[PDB]
């Protein structure tokens, strides 16, 4: 009755709505709530890290053939032959003890995870009930254990999250005084301060276990203000504590990437070149058309080779597949990545926070200095103002570097490779930092300068025009939603204003810098776009630049080499297809076409319900539903995200490809 | 340690009605300031509505307490109701106990209560006034049959001070306010002028003598008097549509304060203008009175406030910030709003205005 | 163990002059975590001071005061302007003009006013055996003639009330001290000493003016002080006319909040320093009513505030007995922070009148 119509798309309107990926939104969640299900999610955890530690045998002490190698296990396999509970051993006997060690961490895993899955739904639900003995626990004031709960924390459990610091750093001290025990009970390793074996680690442990206590006393008796944190500690601690725990994380891939290539790191990492790994889904043996089974000797249709009967899984040497880089690439870019998108969501919640408190005035109200710093709407204008024109003079120089590079490569224009920026290396004082430092290193960090300044362009956008901005400020028009995507074609348009969208761009933009990081760590040249390429001079930088190693392809021909086996395996192929796939779908969301989506797909109901009646019978009143624009571009991100980055995972885990052979000058 | 436990609710009503649920507990675990101790108290404030023809509520409160083992009672009937907008007539009788001693009075007391100014200009600029001077004028007619020997000596000695000592009139003042009493009405903004006493005399009532007292007094404030500064405020009788009640207590030994709280009363909420209701200001002479006592120990404090809205309606510009929002109930702990409870315990009077709509 | 801590920062720093000049250089920026105890908030404030000499023949000196304000978004001012001097060592003569605007509200006046200071006593036993006598009872003698131009329908009103209130009760002229004292303001009367007369209406007679009817009240009132009030006791030392060869300027004013409250001071002053005898000179002893006014406010959240104090003594001159102790001296200037001076900042935020006094000589 064109109204009962309207309450159908009056149902995805980007006014406030319950958007179920916010169920566990920390707008309606309390402290307690969310101690419950961190403490449910550790336990889930501890539940897939069994499974790992499971993915992990190879023997089965029992008695059987074992798992296929993966990623998801070689990840974190060098720290299990670190920690002793796996080997890089050649025989089965040292295998079986392997296969064994890893199922009962398994299986500890999941009684420990258990254990916490059941506290952390005791949380959720508010139950802290003993069921031995039958009182209950008090949230807001519990002794934390007992004496210990005692003589530390006299009663008094932390009633504010400034004041739950130092009990937290307390309760980490303990962590890290277990794991130094159980280091030095459990898996030998005495705390010895040799800082080259994993001795090191105990004594670190303990040494941090020391740090950890006594900052946390500190903090217990002289709690430190953030102040605002305190009140909406749901957005706003929670915001910081991901921005920074993003930091941390960048922080530690750049530890993991330069720790795994050092010798003390050898028999864990470099050791995995001695090795041959079977990956499941990598070529299989090959049959031909007529297999007729009747296994002992292959009658009719012989296969690839005699052995490994069947359709086993061909081996791939751990030297040409280098294996240890690309288990080092694979965590650290994990890392990286992680780290980078919790900076981004830290800033786009905690914008979310100081969108909500500038819609009540709480704005204002804020005394603490990280918000009385940019209540100036002059000083947002001048360090958003001064952050685009660092990222433009770092982003123009470094391209335009880039392209004179693969211009002097293909010598178009009459150019030549002399001609290029090979004699611009990192100064002798920042040679440090690099082995074989060149022109790519320096494209590298220049590159990382102007990915992390374009994003942060987006991020201050975020933190500063959460509710208002200096444009908008002239306007006659304000923020209020954090995920409108826009007010309309008014003023010639007004797509993507909200801190949500900001967040998008953010993340798109960070794609770029990101990914450089891809090429980097698998040494693909990013000082130009036409590297090892048998065009002109592309193969002269060895030569030329006096290169040490001799990195992949440049940027456009990275898409080349080691795509040769990307292609030459059906795995990575098909994540490849899955990929791009997932990717340009992006485009029916990001393109400005939801409303032509939306008349179309009115189109389609009125001819559902047409075609179910020309031709079936009864009513067909179900009408398509349309992703609005908040949802088309929260869609739009993941899709376009995952897919970049479903295949960013293929350039890594399909081999490194980065000889140290410099070939010669084409002459 | 001297830790403050404490638990606040809130649940409102919506439209035009202002009624809404308080519920409050509070563990102190410090030294109330008692000379007396332990000292256990029990209040029941019960108010249903005579006849809603021009203004009677029979507002009734039991004082039931317990001071260093003397068992102290005074329970009070009284139909209140408003002649007009400055004026409030009050009608009923009551009884005090203490100990083996008991005497029922009866009395008939009007109280005008007049503002120094009425200036539109500042009514129509300021939106939520919160001081306002002015006085309020007490006139009293209490009656005590004289039954008991001790009831018979205290009025034969106030006769007699009263025809020989002149000073009577100020002097009064100091027995009046016993201890500390003095000193918070000078804390709060109070001070009382002189009685005039218009009438002692005693005649044969239904069984015995009856002291009737005719006395006057009246009281001034400077902004701070809640009785004073919002008249019509601290009385709803016009949005009393059904019985309203309060039960309130505390158990205060020697080492702590157990503090509870109950109610169900019309005016928590209040129109703030632009249909944005708000949670009545808070008033300021519990808070400034308390305060004397809420300054004698260093205390932490864990108060959780629950506000729960009507169906529909969302709270605007809490400050301090709730922390958590489930569906229509507000929480507020922590942070901002346990310095304010451990502010307006210690004595401030900073605004935790709670603005809400539908 | 630990309590709230509720932190607060301050920064206070002192430039003083050189050779026998009491002037000085006095800003003191701060901000403290808590709430502030104003029922309305928030409650923000910006306050300028300005005095120019206008004449050094008879010590009359050109002050001007702006107080501009919001509270709970009602935008309040308070502008002044008078003429004051000291035509004798007891008595002060003021007249002047100034105006109040509240939200669409505002009306000027011009008032002629004359303080009367007179101590209970000048015995010399006290003068020539306290060397620096802080308390000093005595008396004030307010005498104000003001004259408002009644043209607001609501000053008309205000007329007409007070007017006939002041006829048909005879208890208004110390009932007027509630009004006078709003709020707090009654209460912080008795914890500074401040005892408020009965105010001697002369007579309220309205007449047209320049521009209509002018209300104009003739009204006299006297506060005493137990020699705990700055105004009497201190009452020449608050007035350095005679060492006001520039115009001096107090610029302040404080951002109060919901939860917090920041504060900046700016000053330059004659009296910032004193004599103590022999060449040795002092900062000024504290004004003991701000100290006692604040302790009844700042009292009400535990709080562990660092303070840091800046004295930048002219060249040649040295600190001799600073208590508490300065903390270090960049051999021309001292500083204050930690230890025992945070200790008397937190006396003094919440009441305390501990003496910290500062002298130095070259
Ligand atoms: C690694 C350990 C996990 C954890 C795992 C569990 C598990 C598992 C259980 C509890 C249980 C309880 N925990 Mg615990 N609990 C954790 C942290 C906390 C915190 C906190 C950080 O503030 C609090 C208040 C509590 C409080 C509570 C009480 C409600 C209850 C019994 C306490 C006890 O026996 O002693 N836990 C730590 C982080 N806790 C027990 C319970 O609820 O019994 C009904 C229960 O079974
Ligand atoms: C909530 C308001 C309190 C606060 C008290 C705590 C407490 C308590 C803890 C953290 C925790 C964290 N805080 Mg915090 N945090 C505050 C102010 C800050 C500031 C700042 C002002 O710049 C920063 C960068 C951080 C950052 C951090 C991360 C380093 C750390 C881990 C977060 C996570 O895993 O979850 N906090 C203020 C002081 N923060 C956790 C941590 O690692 O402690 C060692 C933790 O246990
Ligand atoms: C280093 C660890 C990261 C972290 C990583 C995660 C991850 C990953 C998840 C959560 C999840 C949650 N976290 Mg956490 N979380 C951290 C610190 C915090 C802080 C804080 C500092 O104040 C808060 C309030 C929360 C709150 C929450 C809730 C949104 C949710 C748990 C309840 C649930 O539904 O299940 N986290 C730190 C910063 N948190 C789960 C969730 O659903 O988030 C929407 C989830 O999957
Ligand atoms: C407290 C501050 C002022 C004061 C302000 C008021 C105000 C305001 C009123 C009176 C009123 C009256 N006053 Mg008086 N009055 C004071 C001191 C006195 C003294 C004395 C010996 O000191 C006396 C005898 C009186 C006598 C009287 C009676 C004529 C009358 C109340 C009878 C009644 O209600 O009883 C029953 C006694 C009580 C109910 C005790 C409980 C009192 C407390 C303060 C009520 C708290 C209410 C609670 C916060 C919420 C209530 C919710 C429940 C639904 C009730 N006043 C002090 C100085 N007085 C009332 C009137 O108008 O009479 C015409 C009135 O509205
Ligand atoms: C407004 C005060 C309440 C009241 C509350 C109390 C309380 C509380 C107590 C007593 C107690 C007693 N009551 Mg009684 N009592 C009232 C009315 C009276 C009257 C009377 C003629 O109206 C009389 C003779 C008495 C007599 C007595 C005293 C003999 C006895 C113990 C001494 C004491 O301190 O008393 C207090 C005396 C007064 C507060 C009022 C005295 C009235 C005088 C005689 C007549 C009025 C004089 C003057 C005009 C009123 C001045 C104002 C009052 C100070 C409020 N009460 C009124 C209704 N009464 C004690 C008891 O019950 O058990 C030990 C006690 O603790
Ligand atoms: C504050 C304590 C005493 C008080 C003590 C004094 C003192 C002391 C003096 C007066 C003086 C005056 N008083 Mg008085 N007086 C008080 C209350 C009042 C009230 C009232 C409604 O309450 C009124 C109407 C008056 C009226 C007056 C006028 C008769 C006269 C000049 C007013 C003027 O110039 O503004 C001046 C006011 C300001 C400029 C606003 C700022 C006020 C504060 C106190 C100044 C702080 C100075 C700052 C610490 C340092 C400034 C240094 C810069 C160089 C300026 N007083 C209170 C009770 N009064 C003056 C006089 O003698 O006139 C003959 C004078 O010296
Ligand atoms: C000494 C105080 C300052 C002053 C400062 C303020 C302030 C501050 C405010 C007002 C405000 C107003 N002023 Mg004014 N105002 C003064 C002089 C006057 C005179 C007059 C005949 O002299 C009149 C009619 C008025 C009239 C008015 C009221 C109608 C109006 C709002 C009510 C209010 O609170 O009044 C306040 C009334 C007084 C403080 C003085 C009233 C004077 C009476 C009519 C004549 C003197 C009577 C008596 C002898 C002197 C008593 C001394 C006072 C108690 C201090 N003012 C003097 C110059 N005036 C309000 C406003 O501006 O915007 C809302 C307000 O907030
Ligand atoms: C993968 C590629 C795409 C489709 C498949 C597709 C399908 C589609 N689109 Mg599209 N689209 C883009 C990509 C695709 N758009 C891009 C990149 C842009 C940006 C330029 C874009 C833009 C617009 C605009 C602007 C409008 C539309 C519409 C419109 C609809 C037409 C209805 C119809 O005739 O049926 C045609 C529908 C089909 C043939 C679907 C059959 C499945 C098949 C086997 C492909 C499989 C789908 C997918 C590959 C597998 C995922 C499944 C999952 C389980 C893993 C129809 C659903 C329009 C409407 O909604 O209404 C008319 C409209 O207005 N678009
Ligand atoms: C913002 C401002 C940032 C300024 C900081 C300067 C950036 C420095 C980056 C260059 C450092 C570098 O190349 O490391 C030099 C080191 C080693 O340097 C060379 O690197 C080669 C890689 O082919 C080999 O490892 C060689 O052994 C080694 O010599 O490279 C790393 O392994 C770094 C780890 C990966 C870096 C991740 C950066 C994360 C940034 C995310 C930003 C996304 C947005
Ligand atoms: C007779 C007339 C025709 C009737 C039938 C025609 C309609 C049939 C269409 C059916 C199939 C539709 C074709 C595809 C439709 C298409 O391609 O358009 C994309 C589509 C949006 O479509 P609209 O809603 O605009 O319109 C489609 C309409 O057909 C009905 O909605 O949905 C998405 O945005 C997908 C994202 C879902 C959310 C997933 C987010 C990412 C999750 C994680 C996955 C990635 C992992 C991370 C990697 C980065
Ligand atoms: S193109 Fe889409 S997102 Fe952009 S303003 Fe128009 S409706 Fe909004
Ligand atoms: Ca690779």
């Amino acid at each position: 009755d064109a109204a009962k119509m309207r309450r159908f798309l009056f149902q995805r309107t980007e006014t406030r709505s319950t958007k179920w990926y916010q169920i566990f939104d920390t707008e309606k969640l309390d402290d307690e709530q969310v101690v419950g299900g961190h403490l449910a999610l550790l336990g889930v955890l501890g539940f897939i890290m069994g499974i790992y530690y499971i993915s992990g045998i190879q023997v089965f002490p029992w008695g059987a053939p074992g798992f296929h190698d993966n990623w998801f296990y070689l990840t974190i396999k060098p720290r299990m032959v670190s920690l002793g509970i796996d080997t890089y051993s050649t025989k089965t006997a040292d295998l079986e003890a392997a296969g064994a060690r890893l199922l009962g961490w398994a299986a500890f895993h999941f009684l420990v995870g258990s254990v916490l899955i059941f506290g952390g739904w005791r949380h959720w639900t508010h139950n802290l009930t003993n069921p031995f003995t039958g009182r209950c626990g008090n949230f807001r004031d519990f002794r934390f254990l007992g004496k210990f709960g005692d003589v530390v924390f006299n009663g008094t459990s932390a009633k504010s999250y400034k004041e739950a610091l130092g009990p937290h750093a307390v309760y980490m001290s303990l962590l890290f005084l277990g794991w130094g025990i159980v280091m030095w009970a459990i898996l030998g390793f005495a705390p010895i301060p040799d800082f080259q074996t994993i001795n090191s680690e105990t004594f670190m442990s303990f040494v941090f276990a020391v740090i950890f206590f006594a900052l946390g006393i500190y903090w217990w008796n002289n709690p430190p203000n953030a102040a605002i944190h305190l009140n909406d500690d749901m957005k706003a601690a929670f915001s910081v504590h991901l921005t920074a725990i993003g930091y941390i994380n960048i922080a530690l891939g750049c530890i993991a990437f330069v720790a795994f290539q050092q010798p003390s790191f050898a028999p864990y990492y470099k050791e995995l070149d001695k090795l041959v790994f079977y990956l499941y889904g990598e070529p299989f043996n090959r049959v031909s058309f007529n297999f007729v089974e009747q296994g002992g000797k292959v009658i009719s249709g012989a296969k690839e080779f005699a052995d490994f009967p069947a359709y086993a899984i061909l081996p791939k040497s751990g030297e040409a597949f280098g294996m240890a880089r690309v288990v080092t690439n694979l965590i650290v870019f994990n890392h990286i990545i992680c780290g980078v998108l919790y900076v981004f969501a830290g800033v786009y919640h905690g914008g979310q926070y100081l969108l909500k408190i500038q819609l009540n005035g709480m704005y204002n109200q804020i005394k603490s200095i990280w918000i009385t710093k940019g209540r100036d709407q002059e000083v947002q204008v001048k360090i958003l103002g001064t952050v685009m024109a660092l990222c433009f003079a770092t982003m123009l120089s470094v391209y335009a570097v880039i392209v004179w590079n693969t211009i002097c490569e293909l010598n178009i224009f009459g150019t030549n490779i002399t001609m290029s920026f090979y004699w611009l290396k990192p100064l002798p004082i920042f040679q440090w930092m690099f082995a074989d430092p060149s022109i790519n290193d320096w494209v590298m960090a220049h590159v990382i300068t102007a990915g992390s300044l374009f994003s942060l362009i987006a991020l201050v956008r975020i933190a500063f025009f959460a509710h208002t901005s200096p444009l908008w400020d002239d306007l006659g028009l304000k923020k209020n939603s954090y995920s409108f995507p826009c007010l309309g074609p008014v003023y010639g348009g007004t797509c993507g204003v909200s801190i949500q969208d900001q967040l998008w761009f953010a993340m798109l933009w960070g794609i770029k810098g990101l990914s450089a990081v891809c090429w980097y760590i698998d040494g693909a040249w990013i000082a130009s776009m036409m590297y090892g390429v048998p065009a002109a001079d592309a193969k002269a930088w060895d030569s030329i630049a006096h290169l040490h190693h001799h990195y992949t392809s440049g940027i456009f021909y990275y898409f080349w080499t080691e795509t040769v086996t990307i292609f030459s395996s059906s795995h990575l192929s098909t994540i490849l297809m899955i990929g791009h796939l997932v990717w340009f779908i992006s485009f029916a969301v990001w393109f400005e076409d939801r409303g032509s989506r939306l008349e179309g797909a009115d189109i389609q109901t009125r001819t559902i319900r047409w075609l179910g009646k020309k031709f079936l019978n009864r009513d067909v009143n179900f009408r398509f539903p349309v992703l609005t624009i908040s949802d088309s571009k929260l869609a739009g991100t993941f899709l376009y995200f995952g897919g970049t980055f479903m295949l960013v995972f293929l350039f890594l885990a399909n081999g490194f490809y980065q000889t140290n052979s410099p070939l010669p000058p084409p002459v | 340690v001297t830790t403050a436990h404490s638990d606040y609710e809130i649940v409102l009503e919506g439209g035009s009605s202002s009624w809404g649920k308080v519920k409050a507990r509070a563990k102190v675990n410090a030294p109330p300031a008692s000379p007396l101790l332990p000292a256990d108290c029990d209040v029941k404030l019960n108010v249903k509505p005579l006849d809603p023809a021009k203004g009677f509520v029979r507002i009734s409160a039991v004082f039931e307490s317990i001071v260093d083992s003397t068992k102290n009672k005074l329970t009070i009937e009284a139909d209140i109701a408003n002649e007009t907008k400055e004026r409030r007539i009050s009608v009923g009788e009551g009884m005090v106990s203490v100990g083996d001693f008991s005497h029922t009075f009866s009395f008939e007391g009007s109280v005008v209560n007049l503002f120094y100014y009425r200036s539109d200009a500042v009514r129509r600029n300021v939106p939520n006034p919160i001081y306002m001077q002015g006085r309020q004028f007490h006139d009293i007619l209490m009656k005590v049959p004289l039954d008991n020997n001790d009831l018979i000596d205290t009025w034969e000695g106030t006769v007699k001070a009263i025809g020989s000592t002149g000073a009577f009139n100020d002097w009064i003042r100091d027995f009046w306010f016993i201890g500390p009493a003095f000193t918070a009405l000078n804390e709060g903004g109070q001070r009382i002028s002189r009685i005039e006493v218009n009438g002692l005399n005693t005649e044969s009532g239904p069984k015995g003598p009856v002291g009737v007292s005719r006395w006057r007094f009246s009281h001034g404030g400077s902004g701070m008097v809640d009785s004073i500064s919002r008249w019509a405020e601290l009385f709803p009788s016009d949005k009393l549509n059904r019985p309203a009640q309060v039960e309130a207590g505390f158990r205060s030994d020697s080492q702590g304060i157990e503090v509870k709280v109950d109610g169900e009363f019309p005016g928590v909420s209040v129109d703030a203008g632009g249909g944005l209701r708000r949670i009545l200001n808070h008033p300021l002479i519990p808070l400034v009175h308390h305060g004397m006592v809420g300054k004698f120990n260093n205390f932490n404090v864990d108060a959780q406030l629950k506000v729960v809205l009507p169906k529909g309606y969302k709270i605007r510009y809490a400050a301090p910030q709730y922390r958590s929002q489930n569906l229509e109930e507000y929480r507020w702990s922590g942070g901002a709003y346990a310095r304010w409870v451990e502010h307006v315990c210690k004595g401030g009077v900073g605004q935790f205005e709670i603005l809400y709509a539908q």
